[PDB]
């Protein structure tokens, strides 16, 4: 019958498709990279404190200029801080309670938040009067936004529990392209540095790859137990980190299609919540579910350093475009700054 | 449950079959190399001291 | 202290949830309260003139009802016609159909003006009052005042401390009666106090508890010649009725002071007392105890029928049991297991008309002080009655003292329209009996007892209010005034904070208002914050900042009633194992805060739970 030869050719397709990778494994990353020095301990200090959450932090974004960074809390309201001074340029109450997600449009002039109302709001930085009005509310999505990400102020990539992500033109509010595939809930995404392929990762433990401008998925990376929880890419565009539910961290290559190195101990059982890498990519840090970063070496995988201070779970973290800082949010009602 | 699901299903797989991949050592040889050719211009990794870093004594901005 | 003061608009929010919570908020439930009307009325007239106009002539066709005469309503019913109907078909701004139209020009035209010729137009300007002229009401703040009004009603508990009383002016075998004037918006009234020692002891713990109930199947409809009631209450001793006030005494006193009563006296007190029958007919109660000492006089010698403790309700099961004052019962009254309908006050009418023109009760004769003689005398015999009386009033009294129910006037189908009709009553008109226009004949001038909880229990649902009165009291004394002395404290305010901006808005807040949480209880610290109820949090705050502190729906664990100073409060229990307590400014706001509390954390914890990212992963 119909579908029982199409089942039939799935399953001998992913067989090949395992097959192809497995001729790729010659090596080990962890075998690569046995000869070159640790990086030793890695001590970071907390510089700044950001209060003014009345409520759990569920996720952060640095401004482009290193300085600058959108906060979004269970108190239901997007904060801009000046990082430099703990200053809030703008605390911007929304029209839901439950956000979950928000980001900061390179350009500085809007932000994007939503959640739970199933809406990807933009929000105009400095209008006629310099007030901060709402400029639209994408709706289209059938299922809670769980991240976005403006391409520049003109189209954004939002990711939702309908499981599909979405561009959109913001100026018509249109949903322009939609990536389904993914089976189970979006969780992270993030974008390509040249910003025309960008990934999913999502509660199905899979991550995808997909074309901006085609509308495909390109690739699919699985191998996680459970639900990965948050996505990042490695700077130079080819391969991202995922934290997952199942307590490690993974890295993928694009190129050889396949995982590289998993970072994990024994020690650690609770989930993973947040990545990104540091400047040049050697430094995979990890926001977990006991309060803690963790800060990995992201060619060798050993512990190289943890940033403790947050009482309850750490939502979220970002380092800086410069490189400079590491900011954390977490559900005891704080950001935290780092070097 | 639909033919055409399945159908969709199989043109991704082999979409995703008929790509050029490359020994796991070139990735892993161009990663390490990135990180190298950086390692000089990242502020987490190679300690830039608190003249050049915007946070730690300092109170001078904008 | 002892003026009403109004709560602050603030109000609002709490309020017409729990209205609407409740199918309160319908033009048709609104319309029909006093204080409602009011706010609604002047609404339509001053602040929206689309609707001015239609109200306007509400009110020009209700005054027409009144209207005693045809020649006063002819000439009315003209200038309504001219002024309200006709000049608005002429610039063709008149909403109403046809039908509703030439069902008044026919009659015009044809001179036949009943009182009810305008009833299809009332009708079709409720239809065009009802919704949308209603909804610009609604947004309008005079449904603002209305929900501070009604939030005071809703908050009414009375105490002896209410009342200034008194002169004791009534007494029984289980109480006293004394007048009274109740503070708050200076009404004069009659407070019954029946002591509850004095009911276990003598075990009557029934026929106290009906005379409520009784109370309440009659008080509504303003009853010129019934003793009515417009609260009940009780402390631990005492119970406690709050009725209209009757200053004049009895007739059972005033009978022995004047004697006998001519026909003619008699004839008004007896036309009253009628009309007193129907009331309580109509609600389909049976007095029973019908005698002069259950009549009083007014200061001005109009009169009522109080105590109702012997009235039951034959509505569902009619009564078979003797109980009534031995002289006035009915026959099928006396025999047991025979049962009797409203019939029964129609015989003691009877009984107690003789009694006024004539020293005794028909069937007290012999000076008897023994009972089971007139058991006998009235089932067995017959009634003779003086030639001293004229024919139509024996034709009237052998009517009433028929042993036969089938042959009794007043029991043959038309209840009191038959004895209204009776050539004794030709000489008057009842409108005017009704209206009190007739003038009267006469113008006047230990215990060893333990009280068990189980008894408490007895008397758990007596505290009672009369909604209808209540609004009347208030709509007759000070609701003019007090609405104006508000108007100027709120404008105060609102043209100071000139603080403007408004937190809940834009927003998806859930709910806000007043209350004061707990702070150290030994200090009695009670912070009164402003709070503001959101579908996942509680924030709220003082003054001078927006909201600084806040509480989430999902660390709430449950939500209970619970009393601090026998002052009822809600108590949250937090996860943590914390404890968080609010009291709240009356008894609908907490009613409302504990349900809104309740339904919002059930919810967005059942919501949470659903999400991986803001869920527990125990
Ligand atoms: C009309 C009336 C009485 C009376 O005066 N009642 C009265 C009521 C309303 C008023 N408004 N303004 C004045 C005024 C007066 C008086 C009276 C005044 C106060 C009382 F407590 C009782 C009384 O207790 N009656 C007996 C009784 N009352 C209530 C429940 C009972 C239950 C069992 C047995 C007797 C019961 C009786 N004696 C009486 O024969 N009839
Ligand atoms: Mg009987």
């Amino acid at each position: 019958s119909e579908l029982d030869q199409l089942r039939q050719e799935a399953e001998q397709l992913k067989n090949q498709i395992r097959d192809a990778r497995k001729a790729c494994a010659d090596a080990t990353l962890s075998q690569i990279t046995n000869n070159i020095d640790p990086v030793g301990r890695i001590q970071m200090r907390t510089r700044r404190t950001l209060r003014g959450h009345l409520a759990k932090i569920y996720a952060m974004h640095w401004g482009t200029d290193s300085r600058l960074l959108v906060s979004a809390s269970q108190d239901g309201k997007l904060i801009i801080w000046d990082s430099y001074t703990t200053n809030k340029v703008h605390a911007i109450p929304l029209r839901s309670s439950w956000v979950m997600t928000c980001a900061y449009a390179p350009s500085g002039n809007y932000v994007a938040c939503g959640g739970l109302d199933n809406i990807c709001s933009i929000y105009n930085l400095k209008t006629r009067e310099g007030n901060v009005r709402v400029s639209r509310e994408l709706a289209g999505h059938t299922g809670y936004l769980s991240c976005c990400r403006f391409l520049d102020d003109n189209q954004i990539v939002t990711s939702s529990g309908d499981t599909t992500c979405a561009l959109w033109d913001i100026e018509t509010g249109q949903q322009t392209t939609t990536f389904t595939g993914h089976t189970g809930d979006v969780m992270s995404l993030s974008l390509a540095p040249d910003t025309r392929l960008f990934v999913s990762g999502a509660c199905d433990a899979s991550a995808k790859l997909w074309d901006v401008r085609e509308g495909m998925c390109r690739q699919t990376f699985t191998g996680h137990e459970s639900d990965i929880n948050a996505i990042c890419f490695f700077p130079n565009g080819n391969a991202f980190a995922t934290g997952s539910d199942d307590a490690t961290c993974r890295l993928f290559d694009l190129r050889a299609d396949q995982e590289l190195m998993t970072y994990s101990h024994d020690n650690i059982i609770c989930g993973i919540t947040s990545v990104s890498f540091s400047k040049s990519g050697r430094l995979l840090l990890a926001g977990y579910d006991d309060f803690n970063c963790n800060v990995w070496d992201a060619l060798k995988a050993d512990r190289a350093g943890v940033l403790a201070g947050h009482d309850n779970r750490v939502s979220c973290l970002g380092v800086t475009d410069d490189g400079m800082a590491v900011a954390t949010g977490s559900w005891d009602s704080f950001l935290k700054i780092w070097n | 449950a639909s033919i055409a699901q399945a159908r969709k299903l199989v043109e991704q797989l082999k979409m995703e079959a008929n790509i050029d991949r490359i020994k796991v050592s070139k990735a892993a040889a161009d990663l390490m190399a990135y990180c190298e050719a950086h390692a000089k211009e990242d502020p987490l990794l190679t300690p830039v001291p608190a003249s050049e870093n915007p946070f730690r004594e300092k109170k001078f901005f904008s | 202290s002892k003026k009403i003061l109004l709560p602050e608009p603030s109000i609002r929010s709490v309020m017409q949830k729990y209205l609407e919570d409740r199918g309160e908020v319908t033009f048709e439930k609104i319309f029909s309260q006093k204080l409602g009307y009011l706010l609604f009325r002047d609404f339509c007239l001053n602040h929206l003139e689309e609707a001015r106009p239609l109200v306007e002539f509400y009110e020009e066709i209700k005054k027409y009802e009144k209207l005693e005469t045809e020649e006063e309503r002819v000439a009315r019913s003209r200038e309504i016609f001219d002024s309200y109907i006709m000049k608005e078909l002429l610039a063709c701004s008149h909403p109403f159909s046809k039908s509703a139209t030439e069902h008044v020009q026919g009659h015009l035209g044809k001179k036949q003006v009943p009182p009810d010729l305008f009833q299809p137009y009332i009708e079709e300007i409720c239809q065009n009052l009802r919704g949308d002229v209603f909804q610009k009401f609604i947004e309008s703040d005079k449904f603002t005042r209305f929900c501070q009004w009604k939030n005071v009603e809703l908050n009414i508990h009375l105490t002896m401390n209410d009342f200034s009383v008194h002169r004791i002016i009534g007494r029984g075998g289980f109480g006293e009666v004394y007048g009274c004037r109740k503070a708050d918006t200076g009404k004069m009234y009659a407070m019954k106090c029946l002591d509850k020692k004095r009911i276990k002891m003598k075990q009557g713990e029934t026929l106290a508890l009906n005379e409520r109930i009784m109370l309440s199947l009659v008080s509504t409809g303003d009853c010129p010649f019934i003793v009515c009631m417009s609260y009940a209450f009780h402390t631990p001793d005492k119970l406690s009725f709050i009725l209209d006030l009757m200053n004049g005494g009895d007739l059972h006193y005033h009978l022995s002071q004047h004697g006998v009563f001519s026909e003619a006296d008699m004839r008004f007190y007896a036309a009253e007392i009628i009309l007193g029958l129907e009331h309580m007919h109509n609600r389909f109660v049976v007095y029973r105890d019908l005698k002069p000492a259950n009549i009083l006089l007014d200061e001005h010698g109009h009169v009522r029928i109080s105590d109702l403790g012997l009235a039951c309700d034959f509505s569902k099961k009619k009564p078979h049991a003797s109980v009534g004052t031995h002289g006035y019962m009915a026959p099928e009254v006396l025999q047991k297991g025979v049962a009797y309908d409203s019939s029964a006050d129609w015989f003691s009418l009877g009984c107690m008309l003789f009694k006024l023109l004539r020293g005794h009760s028909p069937f007290r004769q012999h000076k008897t002080k023994d009972k089971h003689e007139i058991d006998r005398m009235t089932l067995t015999m017959a009634v003779e009655l003086p030639d001293s009386f004229s024919p139509e009033l024996r034709s009237l009294l052998e009517g009433l003292l028929q042993r036969d129910v089938n042959r009794r006037l007043g029991c043959l189908g038309r209840g009191a329209q038959e004895v209204k009709e009776s050539p004794f009553f030709r000489s008057l008109d009842w409108q005017m009996v009704f209206l009190q226009k007739y003038p009267p004949p006469l113008i006047p001038p230990t215990k060893g007892i333990k009280l068990l909880d189980s008894d408490q229990e007895l008397y758990r649902n007596f505290p009672l209010t009369i909604s209808e009165r209540w609004q009347q009291e208030v709509a007759e004394t000070v609701f003019d005034t007090i609405n104006a002395e508000t108007d100027r404290l709120e404008a105060r305010k609102k043209a100071k904070n000139k603080h403007e901006e408004d937190y809940a808005l834009g927003k998806d807040c859930i709910m806000h208002g007043y209350m004061s949480k707990m702070g150290n209880p030994f200090l009695t610290q009670w912070q009164r914050r402003y709070f503001y109820l959101f579908p996942n949090r509680l924030e709220w705050r003082g003054e001078g900042e927006a909201p600084q502190s806040l509480l989430t729906m999902e660390e709430i664990q449950s939500v209970e009633e619970t009393q601090i100073k026998e002052r009822k409060c809600l108590l949250l229990k937090i996860r943590g194992g914390k404890q968080f307590i609010l009291q709240c400014d009356s008894d609908p706001e907490l009613v409302q805060w504990k349900k809104e509390l309740r339904d919002a954390y059930r919810e967005a914890q059942q919501l949470v739970q659903r999400v991986p990212k803001m869920k527990n992963k125990p």
